[PDB]
């Protein structure tokens, strides 16, 4: 009774700095389409099992999507440190969450460069865990006052993706949703 | 295996407005939206509209804003349409599906669309009112092909609605036998004939009949063929 | 059951090699599934070594075993390999491959496991006992210097199935193997009806019947 | 928004061959938002292929769609005589439009109409009407010319042609012109003739009667 | 080992010369990746860069923007840096990102011999910016002319 | 790592009564948000891989009947078995799944309980080709007791031996949990030419003092 299709089978999905929110509850949820879909390539759950949490049933099915490089689909992991781990996303520790991912090379990519998903690459301080920021704002490397310009010292912080047909076997952008199932001892707990 | 059901065709005069109504059945109703398209008869579909199934906001076409109102009832899982000012160019076909392109939830563009339709509605409208057929024989001429074949025929005119039930010593011929699609003329009525061609040796060994009911007329008429 | 895991079968080595074993699964549902590594000692619990993901090969290891066993996954055939570099005398084993649906989940499905050991091969031998003087007298035979295990005793060919009791095998000192099986019959057909032990041995494929008498 | 026309409006190909229908836009446009859908005659609309490579449920296995940019391309490869239906491209990127329309058709030999003329009789007279009627059949293609000479000249706006859908046991059509006039115009002009060109006739054919014969 | 670059951006080379001799980092870096010899070049403390150079230190290394320290020393004016950075055999004609040529900034800072110095081992003028823009038209806009014609007559 | 604890090693309780095991860990289990126990209990027959009974430390796995319940808090838990069957004897096991890595218990023995039970000695020298191949091995046999505990002993000739006689045990018995036991004692063919009387003796609590058998090689 969840809408599940519009979360997975959309068509638009923002880039990592842009990461789109999906809330969701008020239904009752099946899972069978994502016990056996035959084509997510990395399904891997953390703390709670997807065969089994049929019984059980809270609020709290906070879940997001976005597309991302191929590679760094593994350095979505509590605990796990790197670029964009620290930098754009990261999940906190004690998860209880559960990762998807997939291919789709074939539709989201066009010869000579998509350049529509750009990512953030530096930031003073590191995030806290499920918080966004969003800021397009020039960093001042060193004692050089700057305002509005681009100089030796002023830069560009988002810096776009390079997304080929041809690229490497992990070069190409995969698409990611990851679920969180969680609980509040408050009344009103809607089951799924 | 979901099946769509649609009311009959109807028939309307000019300045009024027109109620149909679309029932879905095997499958859970407030998970897909509803939309409608119409086709005029010989040219391509054209997009009538959208609508959700559990927020009622809706995405209506560009070109109709003052003449459509859409309405679902999720109890009896039904979806109704009211077309306003109508005009006797509308006389068309329409459809009801279900969508798989804007998400009845959320409302974003997803892959797919419209799986499972209808089985078409059929609506008209004229100033004219209903008539009974007007009925004509053509038999071949003298100059019946002796080397050859002749045609025999039924021609109706002004004859008010479509259809009519013709058939030729009541099913008796059933091989060669030719109807043609009624055709507007003028004067805004209809015409329609039908034809066989038979040999020259059946042109004076027996006589042949064509019955035809109007039904929504009630109207029944035979008239037999005679050579000449 | 929706979940099916198959291993090797049984086989043992000589110290000093490595050591190649598998374990595969199939079914419905799989790509939610890491392979764990458990261990028993003959006589006792279960330990933990290792656990890997099938998909993108991450693996985490016990805190007493890096570096003596290699974990590797292949998402091909969609299995889990276990490697030993170097084999010991104390590396003789029962060893389970399971199955658990993500990380911190119950260990649910399992295996048959396979059995790992290192020895000289050895032949047997058979001899028998029948006591004398009453009530009832206790017939048997024992077997001596055979390895691997096992050997399939039989009383009359299993026409007689009450009252049987055979020794489960245990080493000697020099750590060869021995066994024994008994019986106790009423001593009213003594001397009616012979008595017979059958042992079969698979890795030496030797069939040996002993008969027993009482001593005159 | 977005024009699309899918070209050639006929494609008629003989049965037991491949069909390769082009959809085509004036912008680009994404290759997850468009899909296929068939028409049979008489029949409600059904879909047939969505994502430009997917399938949907029960579809045979001839049917595949590939394409990109602004160009998209759908394959029958096997082509059964029960896939004679009317084929529609359409986007849903922004807004939704749908094609034009595509009729397939079983090619088959040259055909020789036979033609039948005839004027009305008395019952006509009753009325304050008069109608004549040509009548050609065992003709292919669709295209064709008629044309009347009341006394050697053609008036307009007063003849409607009709044309019915491809035979089911030999592909062809009958076609009625039928040619409507006031009973007072009738009797005062004296030769009447119908006369036919087309390709399927090597000569235009020409009957000419009178009010008498 | 982070102790390294302090010491280094401090300028205290008995700390530096201490700490490498019980085996500090040749290549420590920050989360930034930052090198030693970018400190010691932006603080002008020509001894820590023949010192660390002597051991080997990573003379074209780059940042996360692909700085390098030759980009940094003409940046700041330090006239004897620059030129051992050169004869060690550092990259020239290096741009990061944003494309910048160390000619680039010689004409911005308005800072002579490390243009010649530069060119004198086969620096290039085929700098291309934004506009593909290259070295003259950036002397010329510092404000100082008697750049320009040097560049313009070194070809 | 945690480390776990289980009590009793061993049990012995009759036929259709309530059996516990106790299983304590070292640090807390719990998990934050979900309340529930991420602890497991397995039940393990010989020659069988291990069948999971209880998951997440309070759940019922499907397959098994009600007669299984697990209950505690916080490090402490406790599994008690209602109702036994014939079929009720394996070998359980305690083991947590809270982090990377999980450490089970040392394991525990369920054992049925009846009455106690006359066992049966006997005593067997080998054949002749046994002693012509170089070795010679002497078997005492003892059958059919309950409780387990029986001491064994050997006598040469009224003398003792050291590191002589190996001990066999088999496992339950599904008639009336009677065990059988053999003391095997191999030896030289000259050094069992080198005496003459051979003396076995048991205690068991089926008898009132220990019971030697004895005879002399070659009559
Ligand atoms: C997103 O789009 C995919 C693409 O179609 C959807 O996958 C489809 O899910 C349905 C669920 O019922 C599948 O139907 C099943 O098919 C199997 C095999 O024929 C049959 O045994 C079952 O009884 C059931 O009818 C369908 O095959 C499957 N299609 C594909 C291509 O995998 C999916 O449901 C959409 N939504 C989400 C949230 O993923």
């Amino acid at each position: 009774l969840c809408p599940f299709g519009e979360v997975f089978n959309a068509t638009r999905f923002a880039s990592v700095y842009a990461w789109n929110r999906k809330r969701i509850s008020n239904c009752v949820a099946d899972y069978s389409v994502l016990y056996n879909s035959a084509s997510f390539s990395t399904f891997k759950c953390y703390g709670v099992s997807p065969t089994k949490l049929n019984d059980l049933c809270f609020t709290n099915v906070y879940a997001d999507s976005f597309v991302i490089r191929g590679d760094e689909v593994r350095q979505i992991a509590p605990g796990q440190t790197g670029k964009i781990a620290d930098y754009n996303y990261k999940l906190p520790d004690d998860f209880t969450g559960c990762v998807i991912a997939w291919n789709s090379n074939n539709l989201d990519s066009k010869v000579g460069g998509n350049y529509n998903y750009l990512y953030r690459l530096f930031r003073k301080s590191n995030l806290k865990p499920f918080e966004r920021d969003i800021s397009t704002e020039i960093y001042q490397a060193g004692s050089t006052p700057c305002n509005g310009v681009e100089g030796f010292n002023c830069y560009f912080p988002l810096q776009s993706y390079g997304f080929q047909p041809t690229n490497g076997v992990g070069y190409q952008p995969y698409r990611v949703v990851v679920l969180s199932f969680e609980l509040l001892h408050a009344p009103a707990t809607v089951c799924g | 295996q979901v099946q769509l059901v649609q009311s009959g065709a109807e028939v309307k005069k000019p300045g009024a407005s027109v109620k149909v109504s679309c029932k879905a059945s095997g499958y859970p109703f407030t998970s897909y939206g509803i939309s409608w398209v119409r086709q005029a008869p010989g040219q391509g579909l054209e997009w009538m509209g959208w609508i959700s199934t559990y927020n009622g906001n809706t995405n209506y076409a560009q070109k109709f804003q003052g003449r459509v109102t859409m309405t679902t009832d999720t109890s009896t899982t039904t979806g109704y349409m009211e077309l306003r000012r109508l005009r006797s160019d509308d006389t068309a076909v329409y459809y009801c599906a279900r969508d798989y392109t804007r998400g009845a939830w959320f409302g974003e563009s997803l892959i797919g669309g419209f799986d499972n339709w209808g089985q078409g509605t059929l609506v008209t409208v004229s100033s004219a009112s209903t008539k009974g057929p007007s009925v004509f024989p053509l038999a071949p001429s003298s100059k019946s092909t002796s080397g050859g074949t002749a045609a025999l025929g039924c021609l109706v005119k002004d004859y008010f609605p479509e259809p009519v039930t013709v058939s030729w010593n009541s099913g008796a011929l059933t091989s060669g036998v030719h109807t043609f699609p009624a055709v507007l003329q003028s004067s805004g009525l209809y015409s329609l004939s039908s034809v066989v061609t038979v040999p020259s040796s059946s042109l004076g060994t027996q006589t042949y009949i064509c019955n035809v009911n109007h039904k929504p007329s009630n109207t029944k008429v035979d008239k037999k063929v005679e050579p000449k | 059951t929706q979940m099916q895991l198959v291993q090797s079968g049984t086989e043992v080595k000589k110290p000093g090699e490595s050591l190649k074993i598998s374990c595969k699964g199939s079914g419905y549902g799989f790509i939610t599934y890491w392979i764990g590594w458990v261990r028993q000692m003959p006589g006792k619990g279960l330990e933990w070594m290792g656990i890997i993901y099938p998909g993108d090969s991450e693996t985490r290891y016990s805190p007493s075993f890096q570096g003596q066993v290699t974990i590797s996954a292949d998402k091909s055939i969609n299995t889990a390999y276990l490697q030993w570099s170097s084999l010991k005398a104390s590396d003789t084993a029962i060893y389970y491959c399971a199955g658990g649906s993500g990380i911190s989940t119950p260990m649910d499905v399992w295996g048959q496991g396979t059995t790992v050991t290192v020895a000289s091969t050895k032949g047997p031998s058979v001899f028998p006992l029948a006591p004398s003087s009453g009530g009832t007298a206790a017939l048997g035979c024992l077997v001596k210097d055979y390895f691997p295990e096992p050997v399939t005793v039989s009383w009359n060919s299993g026409a007689l199935t009450s009252g049987v009791h055979t020794f489960p095998a245990v080493l000697q000192s020099s750590g060869l193997y021995s066994l024994s099986s008994v019986v106790t019959v009423p001593s009213s057909s003594l001397g009616t009806q012979t008595y017979i032990c059958n042992v079969n041995h698979k890795p030496s494929n030797t069939k040996v019947d002993k008969k027993v008498e009482p001593k005159s | 928004e977005i024009v699309l026309t899918q070209s050639p409006g006929t494609l008629s190909l003989s049965p037991g061959e491949r069909a390769t229908l082009s959809c085509r836009a004036s912008q680009t446009v994404s290759s997850t938002s468009l899909a296929w859908y068939q028409q049979k005659p008489g029949q409600a609309p059904r879909l047939l292929i969505y994502g430009a490579s997917s399938r949907a449920t029960g579809i045979p296995d001839r049917f595949s769609g590939s394409g990109s940019g602004t160009d998209f391309t759908l394959t029958i490869s096997r082509l059964e005589p029960e896939d004679f239906a009317v084929y529609y491209c359409q986007q849903h990127d922004t807004s939704l439009t749908f094609g034009g329309g595509t009729k397939v058709e079983i090619k088959r030999t040259v055909a020789a109409p036979s033609v039948f003329i005839f004027p009305p009789s008395d019952e006509q007279l009753k009325s304050g009407t008069a109608s004549v009627v040509c009548l050609l059949n065992n003709f292919y293609p669709r295209e064709a010319k008629v044309q009347w000479k009341v006394d050697n000249a053609l008036q307009s706006g007063n003849s409607q042609e009709s044309v019915t859908e491809q035979d089911s046991k030999d592909s062809t059509y009958s076609l009625s012109s039928t040619l409507t006039l006031s009973k007072a115009d009738y009797e005062k002009h004296k030769v009447y003739a119908c006369e036919v060109t087309h390709q399927g006739l090597s000569s235009p054919v020409t009957k000419s009667f009178n009010r008498g014969e | 080992g982070k102790k390294l670059l302090e010491a280094a951006r401090a300028g205290q080379d008995d700390e530096v010369r201490i700490l490498m001799a019980n085996g500090a980092d040749v290549n420590a870096c920050d989360p930034s990746g930052i090198t030693p010899l970018h400190l010691a070049a932006d603080k002008g403390h020509l001894e820590i860069v023949e010192v660390l150079l002597k051991y080997g230190a990573d003379v074209n290394a780059m940042d996360v923007w692909g700085r390098t320290p030759l980009h940094l020393a003409a940046f700041t004016g330090h006239l004897e840096i620059v030129e051992v950075l050169l004869k060690y055999g550092a990259d020239v004609n290096a741009c990061d990102l944003n494309g910048y040529t160390p000619l680039h900034l010689a004409a911005g800072r308005g800072h002579l011999e490390i243009v010649e110095v530069l060119l004198k081992n086969g620096a290039g003028v085929n700098a291309q910016d934004k506009f593909g823009k290259t070295a003259f038209d950036i002397s010329i806009d510092n404000g100082n002319e008697d750049l320009a014609e040097i560049l313009q007559s070194s070809s």
